[PDB]
């Protein structure tokens, strides 16, 4: 395939990172 | 590769989904 674990790793990183950003964002947006 | 494409295809769609929310969350924060 080529970059199986590589792409998957980046996907998880970008993902989990997005949820973390959206979490703090929504948590602050909900209050405001 | 047995289910790399399936897992990758899901990771992308799942990641893109969070990206769409990140824009909406940031939009409401930026707009207000």
């Amino acid at each position: 395939c080529g970059g199986m674990r590589r792409k998957n790793d980046t996907h998880q990183q970008d993902i989990d990172d997005l949820k973390r950003q959206n979490a703090l964002l929504e948590q602050q947006v909900r209050a405001l | 590769c047995g289910g790399v494409q399936a897992e990758e295809q899901k990771l992308i769609s799942e990641e893109d989904l969070l990206r769409k929310r990140r824009e909406q969350l940031k939009h409401k924060l930026e707009q207000l």
